[PDB]
């Protein structure tokens, strides 16, 4: 048979279809077939056409996404989609009216738009343009303006920052709708005293002089954005007179020094829950607060603020979770962490400070996903004990000791790491499933738990890949003391652990990462185990999430130490089997796992031969203040400053004499900046050591384009088989 | 009927090549008023020179007033090659004319300029490659082509401007140069008078 | 025996002993033993002492240079040394009385001074601070301010900005001083206008947010610096009044359009003789002034003027040559074409256009290095007919017919090229060879051509050199269908006619360059030769410049089309050789050995193995508007924009996928930015071309850092080991 190829792989010759459907209603969803958007049945299965392929209509511009108003009288429709950041970008948009047939050209939407959305009920409209919040409240009429402070990397009125962008919100959208949509609530930032990172993009060739890319972009331990919380009642709006934004300020035990701002969510359709965070990333405070009819302003009382504090790590995986409100408002779902460290469900109540394990075990709830008024589903890594699976259950909120799995004996041979997306009111739900397997989508019914149909079951795929020699894949587990840690191994095919193969160990080693998990891919390490003959394992030590907090917050203050040390005893008991080369073994990573990399390679371990480095961190004071102060600290000589030196990159630069490293990064990259990897090299240069580099010119940290997506990996792959000969 | 003497001393005086070409028919004069109004340093009237023209009748009258730095007094002299005789201004003594200097003080109510300018260099480029530079003098009484770049006056010195003459100017480019000396503490006026003959026209006379 | 490892070239094992000495007098010179400067009397030789080892004169701070006062009164100190760019730097500079044995305490010269020279004759200082210019009549007084119109970065008084210091002047001083000192001329440029280029400077470990450098550098085609050039007469310098100075005018038939002024050399104590540029670099204009007592000013005159017309290219080998004036100043000595387009000296007369040449022949003159009043000496290649060769001759100024060589039989055998410093008055002479043996310094008498003595003969090093496998070396010619060229080849030690030898093939191919001459050198390609048995042969093409303006002016407008494709042609007739393996070839060049490298291997000759561009040049739009205007033209669709984009390494990057590529670059250059080789690099991922890279950080475009250094030269050593097999 043949072999996965880089031609293969690089150009996506064997593809995983996917059923991506959108909820409307109880029973209804929408589906993008050929062109068409369709409208399915759920119970039945049968089909209509929403609309027809009438996007060609318009034959100016390529409809990039379109949204539906959730009555189903209007859409929205993207095109000139331009991409600042990993959630950011900009497009212009026309709303197509779907009752008459027409599309609306009154009071357009501007072209420079930055952020645009539907309100949850009706067909109002709030979009941002030049950091300035508009509201429609019918397409046909203008919008009235709400916040006229709106600056250009100054003041950012519904949008987030550079850094709430990439670490806290995870998202560019930083304005909420209220239920109805009766309320509208958004965020103000305020970046004038945060330092400017400046790097040269240069352009397409035509261009003389190349241009410097200037944005605020806080460092380890300098001076952070501000933020400012504001709800607005839509109802009263009026174009004589502006609108009146009411702030509801922080509570007194964050105004003392820097604070974050980490959730909103609403729990009635007057009681919203504010979460503040503080800079000293372990103590932050909820804010269950309510609206007054009389008063007009938010008063936000202090008998329901909820804290939540940690004294071993940090609050929150990545961040405080979010609360799930029961229909009354009276009482939310969250899930926190236990004695033990474990994460699990806490009933509370807004008026009470104890909340009541629901869940208690040696694994971790991942999300809750619904809550009905009988029943709360959620995502656990229970079945099997395997932290990788990712499997769907519910309890009844009467009695708590009612648990039933919804999909851990579906296809247990097949699926284990399940994803569900849920109708409204919670009445049909589409399980996703990766696991180890071709992945799988079913609709299933919330009355009774039984599958309606088979979505998509990926036939042709495994028709096509029973022509391919392709790899397998192994999970265990190694014990390190008293604990069992786990790793994955991409095998070549025709396995034989007589023989010796060679090793590529692909490193992330972030904190709260989990890589051994169970989903199924086609990825660069399915070329190399496929065609190369190369294992390509991963493995999960300390700092890794999912485990507890025991294990996760063993990193503490302490970034670079156990990573790197868990990984090099993880090559070496890798090595120590009976069918790894103990010559040929090397180490990547793209991220945190290139500053693993580069830190387990200059560590003088001498157990690896070879590493490349993509895109690495060098210094944690070259990082942004969020992602870095999180898990150690601030860099001054009282707090943490012996290890924001102590830790680097290049203090380790004499002892890459006994490796062969490649070093690639691209040169207009925001997240982690070119600077981390032009100083590895000058360090490297000032001692003596002989490297390979790459730069990538104008990419950015995912180096994603297709040519210098090829690029990248034809290059490594090069290296690769260089190192192994 | 009188010669109005006001319009010398009225306003900011012009530079020495754009002077203001004056004329004077059938009015009454006194130079006396000018003399005592303004402080002269210097008198080399020459030709006719009465040791004054204030009494002889004439047919016009004629003022080249502009301001001028004393330093420079001996380029405009009779008889000189000089920058100011060139490109700048030659004095008419093909006719009845002679010469007059003086100064302002702050008594009077005459505005000082920005800067004394003169040209420098006024050039007519001719040939491939622009190559030949053949000078433009100035018959006497006439502006200078290179006038009409900075009329009212140089704004530095060293200033290099340019311009294509038509067909009809002799063709080829005119570069002009100006210099500015830097301007004094107290100002400073210079007169040329042009008397003119009527042998049937005699009106202008003396009060 | 040994070899020439990379060892004993990165550390200057074998190092080359000069001998550089100061005429002070018509009869004596200071040379510098250990630390002593020790002043010699030239027709005797016995060194008595004029400034003992003892200097603590700021005790602590290393002297980084001196310059002895003309009258020998004073001794300039300078430390604190700052480098800039090629000709620049500021420092720190104290006195030190040799009259008395004190330190000068007393109105000393600011910490941070540009630029410092003494009058000719006599003590007075003129120095740069803050782009502004002052004077010091006594060293132990109080200063006198000329320029009150200096701007960092914008106005530049007495100094040259980045363009006309890299090439106009070559030089970072525009401050020249008369035969006297009575008066100092300066020039004045104005950088307004003229575009900036940011680039990065990361600068250390511990700066957290790298800094952007922001120079004035006009690209071809862009807005480009203006000039003013002044006069001060220093001899009427008050306290009580700023200084006057007389400015002076360029002709008018440069001012037409935008000129640059190349060349100011004083004549007589009262004239000075500037010489202008036009801006398309055809015409030039020589301007002789003669202070006027009367007036106070310069009087330029036109029947004076003397026009360089060049129709077959730019005027000038690299900028058109300055006049050797005789002592009544009425005349003077100059290096032009003659009808044949070979350079030689023509004797004008001051007001008379005609000039009548005095040297004639099928060789070219190079410089005129000393006028007495009943000789003229001149180094020319005539001798034996060899471009690579210089020699001195002197021609009688009475007959023209009479010409004597005088370092032509002194040591045929081992001198060939010459280089000569002579004494004030021309009374003495030192000969400084550098030919095909070791470098040997001698003194000759002027009266009568007597041999004094061997100053530096080099005997050590030949002793060393006795046990080390040296390369040979072999300068012969080509017939290019009916001319001559010439080129050299290092042959390795015991080199065998029968036996294939790898070639790497060094290049410039600059505009008017030398690279196949007789100087002895002890460089990379010592090591080539020596250890890895490679030849490494350079070649003259079109475009040198020493063999007439017929060869030279054949790539006027042309750039990237003869220089590229003689090479080519050069490298198929080594193959023709016997000596030469056809398989292994390989080119290489820094920044036009790297654009001519560039574009011979992205042609589908298929001659060459691989090649190494070391900051190489991309597209000419890119360059500066001094040096590419010069030789291309401007880039409008009316003049040349065809070539401009006709001439580009980016476009012909599909014939890359036959070549093995190493394109090196240092990320801080700014003289061939880093924004070449990021266009480069762009352009071959785009179309899908591996290919190697390094990026060298905070380094200009002379790598010169002694790690830097010693790394891009064992990094290319292992990619020609790598390509060579
Ligand atoms: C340097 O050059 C600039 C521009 O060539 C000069 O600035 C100009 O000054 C004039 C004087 O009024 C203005 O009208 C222009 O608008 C200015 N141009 C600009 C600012 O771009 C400047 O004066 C020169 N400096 C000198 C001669 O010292
Ligand atoms: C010479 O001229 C310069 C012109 O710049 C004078 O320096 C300026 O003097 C004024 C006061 O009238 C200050 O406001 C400026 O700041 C000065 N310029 C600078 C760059 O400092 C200088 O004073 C004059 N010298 C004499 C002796 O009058
Ligand atoms: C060189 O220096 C001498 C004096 O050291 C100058 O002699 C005087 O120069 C001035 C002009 O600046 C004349 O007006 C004097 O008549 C000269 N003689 C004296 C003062 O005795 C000589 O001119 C200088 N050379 C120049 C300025 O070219
Ligand atoms: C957006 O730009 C296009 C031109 O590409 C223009 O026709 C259109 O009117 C613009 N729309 C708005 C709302 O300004
Ligand atoms: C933003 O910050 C600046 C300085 O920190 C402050 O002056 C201003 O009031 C803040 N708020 C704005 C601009 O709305
Ligand atoms: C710093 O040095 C080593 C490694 O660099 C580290 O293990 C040690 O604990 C640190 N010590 C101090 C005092 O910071
Ligand atoms: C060399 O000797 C001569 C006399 O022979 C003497 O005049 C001269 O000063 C000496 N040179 C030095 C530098 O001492
Ligand atoms: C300067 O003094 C003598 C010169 O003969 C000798 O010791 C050496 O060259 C110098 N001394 C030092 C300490 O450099
Ligand atoms: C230079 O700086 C040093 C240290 O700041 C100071 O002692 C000295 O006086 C300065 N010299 C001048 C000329 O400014
Ligand atoms: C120089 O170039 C210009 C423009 O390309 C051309 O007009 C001229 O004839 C050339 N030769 C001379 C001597 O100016």
């Amino acid at each position: 048979r043949k072999t996965y190829t880089l031609t293969d792989y690089l150009k996506n010759t064997y593809r995983l279809k996917l059923y991506s459907l959108r909820w409307i209603s109880d029973h209804e969803y929408l589906y993008k077939q050929e062109n068409n958007i369709l409208v399915f049945n759920a119970e039945y299965g049968n089909s209509s056409v929403f609309l027809e392929n009438s996007t060609f209509d318009e034959f100016g511009h390529s409809i990039n996404d379109y949204s539906i108003s959730p009555d189903g009288q209007f859409i929205l429709l993207e095109y000139n989609y331009v991409k600042q950041w990993r959630h950011s970008y900009t497009a212009s948009y026309d709303i197509y009216d779907l009752n008459k047939r027409q599309l609306i050209t009154e009071e357009r939407i501007p072209n420079n738009t930055q952020w645009v959305t539907w309100s949850p009920v009706g067909h109002k409209l709030a979009y941002v343009w030049n950091n300035d919040i508009y509201v429609k409240i019918e397409p046909n009429l203008p919008s009235y303006r709400i916040t006229w402070t709106g600056k250009e990397d100054i003041i950012y009125n519904g949008i987030t920052d550079w850094v709430y962008e990439e670490e806290v919100f995870s998202a560019y959208s930083a304005l909420w709708w209220s239920p109805n949509g009766t309320f509208l609530a958004y965020a103000q930032f305020n970046d004038t005293e945060v330092p400017l990172i400046e790097y040269s993009f240069y352009s397409d060739e035509s261009l003389q002089y190349p241009k410097t890319v200037r944005v605020p972009y806080p460092k380890a331990g300098a001076v952070n954005p501000t933020v400012k919380f504001f709800v607005v009642n839509t109802d009263s709006l009026s174009s004589v007179t502006n609108a009146t934004s009411i702030q509801i300020t922080a509570p007194a035990s964050m105004l003392i020094g820097d604070h974050y701002l980490c959730d909103v969510t609403w729990a009635t359709q007057e009681r919203i829950s504010l979460q503040w965070l503080r800079r000293i990333q372990n103590y932050s405070v909820m804010d269950i607060c309510d609206y007054d009819e009389s008063s007009g302003r938010w008063n936000c009382l202090v008998a329901r603020q909820h804290i939540e504090m940690s004294t071993t790590g940090w609050v929150g995986r990545f961040r405080p979770s979010e609360p799930h409100f029961t229909l009354d408002g009276n009482s939310f779902y969250k899930i926190i962490s236990n004695e033990e460290g474990y994460r699990h469900i806490c009933y509370f109540q807004i008026d009470k400070k104890d909340c009541t394990f629901i869940t208690k075990g040696t694994w971790e709830v991942i999300g809750i996903e619904a809550l009905t008024s009988d029943y709360l589903y959620y995502i656990s890594n229970e079945y099997k004990g395997m932290p990788g699976g990712r499997n769907l259950y519910k309890i009844q909120l009467s009695d708590y000791t009612k648990v039933t799995c919804l999909s851990c004996e579906l296809n247990p041979e097949r699926c284990q790491y399940y994803s569900v997306s849920f109708s409204k009111e919670a009445k049909y739900y589409q399980l996703r499933c990766s696991g180890p397997g071709l992945p799988l989508y079913t609709l299933h019914s919330s009355v009774n738990d039984k599958g309606l149909r088979v979505l998509e079951d990926n036939s042709a795929l495994d028709k096509m890949l029973q022509n391919v020699q392709m790899p397998s894949k192994k999970l265990d587990f190694i014990i390190l003391n008293e604990t069992k840690f786990w790793y994955q191994m991409i095998l070549p095919p025709h396995f034989d652990k007589s023989k010796k193969y060679p090793l590529l160990l692909d490193v992330y080693a972030g904190p709260c990462s989990q890589k051994a998990d169970t989903v199924f891919r086609l990825n660069w390490a399915t070329y190399l185990a496929s065609t190369e003959n190369i294992i390509v394992a991963s493995f999960d030590g300390r700092g890794s999430g999912y485990q507890g907090d025991k294990i996760m917050h063993a990193i503490n203050r302490r970034l670079g130490t156990f990573e790197v040390e868990d990984q090099i005893e993880a090559a070496r008991q890798f090595s120590k089997m009976g069918f790894v080369d103990n010559k040929r073994i090397a180490i990547w990573g793209w991220s945190y796992g290139g500053y693993v990399t580069s830190m387990v390679l200059g560590s003088g371990s001498g157990v690896f031969k070879c590493g490349i480095a993509v895109a690495p961190v060098s210094r944690w004071e070259y990082y942004d203040s969020v992602y870095t102060e999180r898990y150690m600290g601030l860099p001054t000589p009282e707090d943490n400053l012996d290890h924001y030196r102590n830790s680097t990159v290049m203090s380790r630069a004499e002892n890459f004499k006994q490796v062969e490293y490649l070093l690639i990064h691209g040169t207009a990259d925001d997240n982690v900046h070119f600077q981390q990897s032009a100083q590895i090299s000058k360090a490297l240069v000032d001692v003596g050591v002989d490297f390979q580099a790459m730069w990538y010119t104008d990419e950015d940290h995912g180096i994603a384009s297709s040519t210098a997506h090829q690029h990248i990996y034809t290059h490594m792959s090069h290296f690769i088989k260089q190192c192994f000969s | 009927v009188e010669c109005d003497f006001t319009k010398l001393l009225s306003g900011t005086p012009p530079q020495v090549y754009n002077f203001n070409r004056l004329v004077f028919t059938n009015c009454n004069y006194n130079l006396t008023k000018l003399l005592s109004l303004f402080m002269v340093n210097e008198f080399s009237c020459d030709g006719i020179s009465p040791d004054a023209i204030a009494r002889g009748c004439y047919s016009s009258l004629t003022v080249d007033y502009f301001a001028y730095p004393l330093s420079m007094k001996s380029y405009m002299q009779p008889g000189s090659a000089g920058v100011i005789s060139q490109y700048n201004y030659k004095q008419s003594f093909a006719n009845p004319t002679c010469r007059i200097f003086a100064t302002a003080p702050a008594n009077l109510t005459i505005t000082k300029p920005s800067s004394y300018s003169f040209i420098s260099k006024c050039s007519r480029l001719t040939g491939d490659n622009s190559h030949i530079e053949t000078p433009i003098v100035i018959n006497p009484g006439e502006y200078s082509i290179c006038k009409n770049f900075a009329p009212n006056g140089f704004s530095q010195d060293g200033d290099y401007f340019t311009r294509q003459l038509s067909q009809l100017e002799g063709g080829g480019i005119l570069v002009g140069v100006g210099s500015v000396t830097p301007m004094t503490d107290t100002l400073q006026m210079g007169f040329i008078i042009s008397v003119q003959y009527g042998t049937d026209t005699n009106s202008v006379c003396p009060m």
